[PDB]
């Protein structure tokens, strides 16, 4: 079945750092998901569990009702010849392992790996939107869950993403694959510059792409969400 | 300016000692081409037993003064250990050339850390031959900083691709050190360790020995909060920090809120009043009495 | 703009003097402090002229 496509509507905005602000505008230069992006749509229910590229960050948005999706695997070759990463959430805890695994052809839910030879890091604990990044050997996860029942597509609205955990793993990453009615979206991040508005309490309420269309560019230049009649200078081609 | 009266420091509880027992007292070192890396955190780094202890040959390092080491809160210090020849100790520096500095191990230009090297001739000398140390000699291009390669393929010097024959114009990139006690000091094997770390970019866990003190409010004091330094009064805060935020900033890009690393309470900081001084006089010809105006 | 000119390195390693006074002794902190002084003097002169 050929892949389907859709458009995200101002989604994937997370707090760039751990510094509090209030009632101020701020410009940041970091990896984001561009507005009105061309995100790929998958249907897992006929099977669709393809290994998807992990270029420099993935915005993983999944809608669930019976908790069908389990986790993700991260690595390069996934044949125990190199180092691999594991994040599995079963009914009790979120297992995290960094070992050499002989991953199976179709790992679902427990047929995951044939064997585990060498292990480096382990950890055992006691609508969803996720963002994964790997910079300077740190694996960062931003997440926030919000219920929705409005439309069967991706609803349009603005929601911030709060930092959850940072795992000092520091491995080489190029590919990933999800661990399995169920559907999920996959979007790719890329380096852009954004403008963020903080309300009185300190929660992101709106954003503007600095380089989407000329009006948004002028808004970014003026550092204001309202622009009056006139002519303004932007840049040089 | 209202002169600050007291000084306070706030650090969390740290009791573990950094795992330097297996770093400097290591019984064996790894090959330099496949250099070792280790992550150190959640410990107090006492440098009084490094600079003021067993004589290390060199302690060249830039960016951070060695004396002030115990007074800073670092961020995810790194330890790298390997063995290089005595002539090769000079190559471990930014803006350096050489086979080791270009094909084996490179440092970034803005490197902040301390490199340590000491004599290791006695423990790494064999009369029959100490050939357990391997070094890189041939590679495609200059290694990027903080990058490791362990590929072992027959290097093609010119034309006539080797295809794994190691014939003419085909040499093995990896060669073995031969270490006798009956050699020179310049050829003597050296055990060298490299420390690299960040500074004030994230919540920190390594801070060194610094006795914590009490806290005071509504008085112009000097304060140290996880290494951050500044002058101002401490007051109760009405802001609402999220449980993932540890600092507060304003339009002026200067900190105005800070969370206590012990009581988990947020504090507001405001500057001490400075103003200006003006003198009011009717002229020295008429009288000498004057009036002083402390502005604003 | 005068306020915001206080967050520029001007060729130093940090934009805050409290991080220059620490982690460094005077002999090599002096050059970076000189760079900061030159930058801030230039900013002050420009503002005064305007
Ligand atoms: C998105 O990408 C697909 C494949 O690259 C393409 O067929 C489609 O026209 C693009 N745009 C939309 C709106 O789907
Ligand atoms: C989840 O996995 C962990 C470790 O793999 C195991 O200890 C635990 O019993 C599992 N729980 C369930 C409900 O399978
Ligand atoms: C990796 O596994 C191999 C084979 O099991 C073993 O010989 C080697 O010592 C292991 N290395 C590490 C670092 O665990
Ligand atoms: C990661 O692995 C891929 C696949 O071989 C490789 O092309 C890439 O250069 C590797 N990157 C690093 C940093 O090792
Ligand atoms: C800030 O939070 C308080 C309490 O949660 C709420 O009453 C108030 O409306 C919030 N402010 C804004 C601008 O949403
Ligand atoms: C190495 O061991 C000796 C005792 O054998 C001890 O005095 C010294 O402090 C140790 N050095 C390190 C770095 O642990
Ligand atoms: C440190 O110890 C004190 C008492 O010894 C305790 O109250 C506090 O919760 C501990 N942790 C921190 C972060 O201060
Ligand atoms: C000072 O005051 C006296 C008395 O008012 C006056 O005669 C004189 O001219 C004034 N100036 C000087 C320089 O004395």
């Amino acid at each position: 079945l050929p892949p389907a496509y859709t458009n995200s509507f101002t989604r994937g905005v997370y707090y760039p750092d751990k510094v509090f602000r209030s009632s101020v505008l701020h410009s940041t230069q970091d990896l984001f998901l561009p507005f009105f992006s061309n995100v790929t749509w998958f249907h897992a229910i006929r099977f669709d569990n393809p290994v998807l590229p992990f270029n420099d960050g993935v915005y993983f948005a999944s809608t669930e009702k019976s908790n069908i999706i389990r986790g993700w695997i991260f690595g390069t070759t996934l044949d125990s010849k190199t180092q691999s990463l594991l994040i599995v959430n079963n009914a009790t805890n979120v297992v995290i392992k960094v070992c050499e695994f002989q991953f199976c052809n179709d790992p679902f839910l427990f047929r995951v790996y044939s064997s585990a030879n060498n292990c480096t890091f382990e950890y055992v604990s006691q609508l969803r939107e996720f963002v994964f990044k790997n910079i300077d050997g740190y694996f960062k996860i931003y997440s926030k869950h919000t219920p929705i029942n409005l439309v069967r597509d991706l609803p349009q609205g603005f929601s911030a993403l709060e930092p959850l955990v940072d795992l000092p793993i520091g491995i080489n990453i190029t590919r990933f694959q999800t661990l399995l009615a169920a559907a999920y979206y996959v979007g790719y991040l890329q380096p852009r510059t954004f403008l963020l508005k903080y309300n009185e309490n300190g929660t992101i309420t709106d954003a503007v792409d600095c380089a989407l269309d000329p009006l948004s560019e002028t808004k970014c230049t003026l550092k204001s969400f309202t622009v009056e009649k006139g002519i303004y200078q932007t840049s040089n081609f | 300016r209202v002169q600050p009266t007291e000084s306070i420091v706030r650090f969390p509880n740290i009791t573990n000692l950094c795992p330097f027992g297996e770093v400097f007292n290591a019984t064996r070192f790894a090959s330099v081409y496949a250099w070792n890396r280790k992550r150190i955190s959640n410990c107090v780094a006492d440098y009084s037993v490094l600079y003021n202890s067993a004589s290390f040959s060199t302690f060249k390092c830039y960016g951070v003064s060695p004396t002030k080491l115990n007074d800073l809160c670092f961020t995810n210090v790194y330890a790298d250990s390997f063995v290089i020849r005595g002539d090769e100790v000079r190559q471990i520096a930014p803006g350096q050339t050489g086979k080791i500095a270009d094909y084996n191990y490179k440092l970034p230009d803005d490197f902040t850390g301390c490199v340590i090297a000491w004599n290791s001739n006695n423990l790494d000398s064999k009369v029959g031959g100490n050939y357990n140390y391997l070094y890189r000699l041939f590679r495609k291009s200059n290694l990027k900083p903080f990058e490791r390669d362990i590929s072992t393929e027959i290097y093609q010097a010119g034309s006539t691709p080797c295809n794994g024959v190691e014939g003419f114009n085909c040499y093995f990139p990896l060669q073995s050190y031969g270490f006798q006690p009956t050699y020179g000091v310049g050829y003597q094997p050296y055990r060298v360790v490299v420390l690299s770390f960040e500074l004030l970019h994230a919540p920190a866990t390594v801070c060194g020995p610094k006795k914590s003190t009490n806290l005071v409010k509504n008085k112009c004091v000097n304060f140290n909060f996880n290494g951050l330094t500044g002058t101002g009064v401490l007051t109760e805060s009405n802001k609402k920090f999220l449980p993932f935020q540890q600092f507060g900033r304003d339009i002026d890009d200067t900190t105005d809120a800070v969370r206590d690393p012990q009581t988990l309470e947020i504090l507001d900081i405001t500057p001490c009043s400075f103003g200006g001084v003006s003198v009011i006089t009717p002229g020295t010809n008429t009288s000498n009495q004057v009036a002083v105006l402390y502005q604003g | 703009t005068l306020v915001k000119q206080l967050s520029s390195n001007f060729g130093a390693i940090s934009s805050v003097l409290n991080d220059i006074l620490a982690r460094l002794d005077p002999p090599e902190a002096e050059v970076q402090i000189d760079r900061l002084i030159t930058g801030r003097l230039q900013s002050l002169q420009t503002y005064v002229t305007q």
